[PDB]
Order: structure tokens, then C-alpha cells, then sequence
């Protein structure tokens, strides 16, 4: 249910929704929306099958903002996962 | 009782020195002493006897024959009665927790010493959590401990606590709470009939003791959801069917019981996407 009047509760409906999301703008809000309601923690690692190379892993991850870096590992790994 | 504390020091000091060098300094003078008291059918000066053994011959070293002997002392005061005197060293016990009591006092392995022992567990848990002091934390962690390594029979004592958590109203949500938080330190121990016991009236009665408390007690649902997500590992399809049950179908027996019911099974649901789906990639998937 929308509007749940907490926190915790309303977080996991996020990320839930995140992972059940496809297109690129609603995963670009969805996480925009987290990095403002939250603190400068990472939502990449919100997925254990989202296996990334790691030719691309160390590069991926050598971004100094958050939002940027998180936003292209998602999409990567989307990307990989829908080829 | 001039002469006595001479020779309890005395004995102490060989008691010592034989856990400490094994030597057979202290093999005749102890297991004499042991006869004296058995003959004298002493339980005050048993237990005194113990309680000045574990002061500060307990923490020093590992003990062979002296915790033999020990044993074999508690066992013979244990044998009678002794009521006043196991519900003073139990007291005696739970003062000097440091740092070998659990080692020293559930060695008697016996029936109504362990029954005893965890009466007392949960008396000093339930302080513990009436008080809420400083040192609680360990006091709990020692209690979960001995009733961990004590696992003969705890269905039984478990069953008399939950019974008791229900009938009042004022201590009954305190009751509930260190319940939850033994149940939680202990890895469940106890869960087959964690949901065949709140059927319609235990059930009835925790939703209206619960009404009585404040807004951070009721929020033990979060609580509640990580310690049945982390258990039922035999019995885990009947409970699922029974919430189910009692959560969609309207079968509760009380009005605002159903809403509880239907907000901790959300909150196990965002819990298990939360921590099965969503808890890293690097290192290997967690057990659940």
C-alpha cells in the first residue's frame, strides 16, 4: 500500500519497486528519490544477481559521486541482464 | 564458628593449588571433608563452602579434581530438600557471575537443579527487563547462555513463562518483551508451539495487554519479524498458514488483533526482500 506513514517500510516498497523497474527514467527517480531521502549510502548492492565483470568492476566503481556511479552500475547490469 | 574460617581458607588455598599444579596435595584432606559434610547433612555449609570455592578459586585456572570434588559437594547438598539454601545460591551465583558461574553452578546436571537454574534465568531476566539497567545486557546474555548449554527440556519452561506473560496486564507486555529478546539470544529453541499456544484465548489476552503499553513498546514489530524470519526450521509451513489465516481471512478473535497480524506480516515481507534479495553481492548469500 502507498503512503505507509513510516520509513522502513516505505524504503522496501522503493527498492522493491526499483528492482521490478525497467525503464531507465523511473530507475533514475527512483534512485535520485533515495539518495535525497537517505544518507550518502551506496543502492547498487540492492541485488545479488546482478553480476557485473570484473574487467568493468574496478573502473565502475571509481566515481567520486554516488548518484552517477549508481546510476550507470544499474544500468549496466540491466543492460546485461535484459542481453 | 572460630576455627571454620581457617580451614575454609585452608582448604581453598589446596583446592586451588591442586587446579592450578596437579598434585595430589589436596586428594585426602577434600574428599575427608567431603564425607564430614555428607555425614553432618549440612546444605548451609555446603553451600557456603562452594560459594567461598568459586569467589576466587573459579576464574584462576581450569580445575580437574578440584571441580570434581566440587561437583560431587553440590550434588550431596542437592540430594535433600534444600530449598532456602538452593534459593540462596542461586542468588550467591548470579552476584559473582564472574567470571566461571555458568561452569560452576549448572555442573549439578541434575532435574531440579536445572529447574531451578532456569527458574532463576528467568526471574533475573524479568528483572532485567522490568529494570532495564546498565549491566542487564549481560546478565540476559549469561541467562540465554545457560539455557542454551541446558538443553534437555526447555519446551516445559518455556510454556510456564508464556502462560504468565498473558494473565497480567501491567507486567504482562514486559514479560512478552524478554520472552521475545530469550527467544531472539537463543536461536529459537523453542518454536514448534509458538503458534498452537495463542489460539484464541492467550491470543486474546496479548492483544489486550498490549493495549496498556506506549508507542516504543508496540514497535517490537520489527523485533518480532528479524527473530521469525531467522527460525522455523521444521515448522515454518504450519505457522505461515496459520497467520495467513488469521491475518486475511478475518478468523482473529479479537477487532484490532488483525491489523497487528497483517502489519508483521508485511513487515516479515520487507524484512525477507530486504535481507534475502537485498543483502550485498560480494560476499557468498546469507542462510535463512
Amino acid at each position: 500500500y502507498d503512503i505507509p506513514a513510516s520509513a522502513s517500510v516505505n524504503i522496501g516498497q522503493l527498492e522493491h519497486q526499483l528492482i521490478l523497474s525497467v525503464d531507465p527514467w523511473r530507475i533514475r527517480q527512483i534512485l535520485i528519490e533515495l539518495h535525497g531521502m537517505t544518507s550518502e549510502r551506496q543502492f547498487w548492492t540492492v541485488s545479488n544477481k546482478w553480476e557485473v565483470p570484473s574487467v568493468y568492476s574496478g573502473v565502475i566503481l571509481g566515481i567520486k559521486d554516488n548518484l552517477t556511479r549508481d546510476l550507470v552500475y544499474i544500468l549496466m547490469a540491466k543492460g546485461l541482464h535484459c542481453s | 564458628r572460630a576455627t571454620r574460617t581457617l580451614m575454609d581458607i585452608y582448604v581453598q588455598c589446596l583446592s586451588a593449588l591442586i587446579g592450578s599444579c596437579p598434585d595430589a596435595c589436596v586428594d585426602a584432606l577434600l574428599d575427608t571433608s567431603v564425607q564430614h559434610s555428607p555425614h553432618f547433612d549440612w546444605v548451609v555449609a555446603h553451600i557456603g563452602s562452594s560459594f567461598p570455592g568459586t569467589i576466587i578459586s573459579r576464574v584462576l585456572s581450569c580445575g580437574l579434581k578440584d571441580f570434581c570434588v566440587h561437583g560431587g559437594a553440590g550434588g550431596g547438598a542437592g540430594s535433600s530438600g534444600g530449598s532456602s539454601s538452593q534459593t540462596p545460591s542461586t542468588d550467591p551465583f548470579p552476584g559473582s557471575p564472574a567470571i566461571p558461574a555458568e561452569k560452576r553452578v549448572p555442573k549439578i546436571a541434575s532435574v531440579v537443579g536445572i529447574l531451578g537454574h532456569l527458574a532463576s534465568r528467568h526471574g533475573d531476566s524479568i528483572r532485567r527487563e522490568l529494570l532495564r539497567m546498565f549491566h542487564d545486557s549481560l546478565a540476559g546474555g549469561s541467562g540465554g547462555r545457560s539455557g542454551d548449554p541446558s538443553l534437555q527440556a526447555t519446551v516445559p519452561f518455556l510454556l510456564q513463562l508464556a502462560v504468565m506473560s498473558p494473565a497480567l496486564l501491567g507486567t504482562v507486555s514486559g514479560e512478552l518483551v524478554d520472552c521475545l529478546k530469550p527467544p531472539a539470544v537463543l536461536s529459537q529453541l523453542q518454536q514448534h508451539l509458538q503458534g498452537f499456544p495463542r489460539e484464541e484465548l492467550d491470543n486474546m489476552l496479548n492483544l489486550a495487554v498490549h493495549l496498556v503499553s506506549q508507542a516504543s513498546g508496540a514497535g517490537a514489530y520489527r523485533l518480532l519479524q528479524f527473530l521469525v524470519d531467522t527460525a522455523m526450521p521444521a515448522s515454518v509451513i504450519t505457522t505461515q498458514g496459520l497467520a495467513v489465516p488469521d491475518t486475511v481471512r478475518e478468523a482473529c478473535d479479537r477487532l484490532i488483533q488483525l491489523l497487528l497480524l497483517h502489519l508483521q506480516k508485511l513487515v516479515h515481507h520487507r524484512g525477507g526482500s530486504p535481507g534475502e534479495g537485498v543483502l550485498g553481492p560480494p560476499p557468498p548469500p546469507r542462510l535463512v
